[PDB]
């Protein structure tokens, strides 16, 4: 769903808030994601270590939250901002979308863990509602 | 289903340390302002007209404690949760009418609100543990819908 | 996801080959929903009957494809043409919105069930971006 | 899970008088067509650049018919269908690496050509029957992914 100008503005306030700990929020959260809901680590088979505080989830958990930065940058056109990560996810990796959500899910718990002050749930609302349009944002280009 | 030891001590803990009146008006609240169509279910509970009114609602407060106690009977009966909640199942399905996705909304609600709490004791086990405990919960609660 | 020119194009002709049976194809699909599952019964608890083939079923299956052809109708535009929708969706009856996939699915399989031919995996493919259209377009007023 | 007699029944006959050569590469080229994504596991089974390659390739046919024969076993052993399918899990989760939420899309591919096929007689209790019995396969598929 459309974000609003508030969601905007909260979610490049709370950006610029946690920016500093992104790598150690990626890392978190794929840690996470692949230790809680297992059935994403059939996209990582061919790492050599798929365990929380790996280097595989530690590297990778910088790139997805450059992409995250990346998608702050282009709120206002996430469609078009995000088309080259939506190209790699449809026609490369072949990511089945409904793991963006889950994905989603834990980097919203790493932040409310991090970050408990920050999270508010006003904060909570218009990130959940920007992770959904990364979400959308990432699935154009499938079908 | 099937517990470990190790798990079953992680969600003992959990529940012997926590602070019900602080936790359960917090899962609840941002439950009706992060999804706002759970509100369906209290018009009878006064002011839910800005997110600032919620947070400072005392019935819905008083609901989170109630749900989160709720919780308990799990708790204390870890190997028997689809009978302990049979009842308030049928509770939920045949007296409330509550949609059941709304149980797998809160528990997200409820994980935030105690990874915000724990901060660095929330684990990568303590959240395996406490998203499986909540999956068989939510999975009781709605067997009964019919 | 966006719908191509293509999504666009089918959409319509099948819309042109079943909306003679719309009213019979709503009231289909809304009773298969609410018997295959369960859980979607709870919004309509002020019914005095919701078994398939009874009046309430029969009424809001007519309701709910009127809502559809008009989806059709404003397909090049489906946030505005649906906000008033959307706006009911989320203020007067509350709808969890994860209850809209359930009811596109028995769409889809009324539609296979009925119109077998015409049905093709082009066309489902297209219907399904479409229905996904129309649950985001009525997801958009609720936060 | 609890069956009735009647949902046996109408499982049973669902699949006695399938057309497995029919049935099975239609699910299949159907989820591979509206769901693309799952065109990542079959990299070996040749053109799969647009629905007529997919429709027409004899490999992914063979591969329909196999996975929908891969449902007799719980047809056989309905009270024991987790235990039918462990191994199978195993070899999804372990060898093949299948995201198990395409179990799930399989499954609504298959009752969207099962629907087709059989017209008026996927009545409202067929509808019931089947989405319960996938239910309970697709958990089952998913039960070994750790
Ligand atoms: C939803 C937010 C996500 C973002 C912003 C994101 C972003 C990224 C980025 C930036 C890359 C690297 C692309 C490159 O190499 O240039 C990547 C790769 C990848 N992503 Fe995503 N991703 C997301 C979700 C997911 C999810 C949920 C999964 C799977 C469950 C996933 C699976 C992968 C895989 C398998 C790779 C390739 C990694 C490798 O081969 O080592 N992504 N992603
Ligand atoms: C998922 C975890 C939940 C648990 C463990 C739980 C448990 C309970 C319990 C123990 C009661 C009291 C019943 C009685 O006193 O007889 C109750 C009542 C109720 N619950 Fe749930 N509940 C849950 C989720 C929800 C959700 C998500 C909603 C709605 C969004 C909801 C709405 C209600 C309502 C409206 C009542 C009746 C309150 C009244 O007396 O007016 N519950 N629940
Ligand atoms: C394709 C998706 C849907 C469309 C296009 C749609 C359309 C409509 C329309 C046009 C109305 C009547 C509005 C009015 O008269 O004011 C309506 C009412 C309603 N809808 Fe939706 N609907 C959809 C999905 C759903 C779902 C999935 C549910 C619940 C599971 C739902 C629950 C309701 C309820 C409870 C009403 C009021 C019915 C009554 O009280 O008689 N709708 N819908
Ligand atoms: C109802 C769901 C399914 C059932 C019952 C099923 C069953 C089977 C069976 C019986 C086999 C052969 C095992 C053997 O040779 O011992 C197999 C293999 C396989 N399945 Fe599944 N399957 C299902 C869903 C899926 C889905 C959704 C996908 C991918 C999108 C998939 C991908 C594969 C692949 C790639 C193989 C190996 C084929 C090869 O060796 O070339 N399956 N499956």
């Amino acid at each position: 769903t459309t974000l609003s100008d508030k969601d905007k503005s909260t979610v490049k306030a709370l950006w610029g808030k946690i920016s500093k700990s992104a790598d150690a929020i990626g890392a978190d959260a794929l840690g996470r994601m692949l230790a809680v809901y297992p059935q994403t680590k059939t996209y990582f088979s061919h790492w050599p270590d798929m365990s929380p505080g790996s280097g595989p989830v530690k590297a990778h958990g910088k790139k997805v939250m450059g992409g995250v930065a990346l998608a702050v940058s282009k709120i206002d056109d996430l469609t078009t901002g995000l088309g080259d990560l939506s190209e790699l996810h449809a026609f490369k990796m072949r990511v089945d979308p409904s793991n963006f959500k889950i994905l989603s899910h834990c980097i919203l718990v790493v932040v409310a863990k991090m970050f408990p002050k920050e999270f508010t749930p006003d904060a909570h609302v218009s990130l959940d509602k920007f992770l959904a349009s990364v979400a959308l944002a990432l699935a154009e280009r499938y079908r | 289903v099937e517990w470990t030891q190790q798990e079953r001590s992680i969600i003992a803990g959990i529940f012997a340390n926590l602070n019900y009146e602080d936790i359960g008006p917090k899962a609840l609240a941002r439950c009706l302002i992060v999804y706002p169509w759970t509100q369906r279910y209290f018009g009878a509970y006064g002011d839910l007209s800005t997110p600032d009114a919620i947070k400072g609602n005392a019935k819905i407060a008083a609901h989170g404690v109630k749900v989160l106690h709720g919780l308990d009977r799990a708790v204390k009966n870890m190997d028997n949760i689809n009978e302990a909640y049979s009842e308030l199942s049928v509770l939920h399905s045949d007296k409330l009418h509550v949609d059941p996705d709304n149980f797998r909304i809160l528990g997200d609600c409820l994980t935030v609100v105690i990874a915000a709490n724990l901060g660095d004791a929330f684990t990568v086990e303590t959240q395996c543990a406490f998203q499986k405990f909540l999956a068989v919960v939510v999975f009781a609660l709605g067997r009964k819908y019919h």
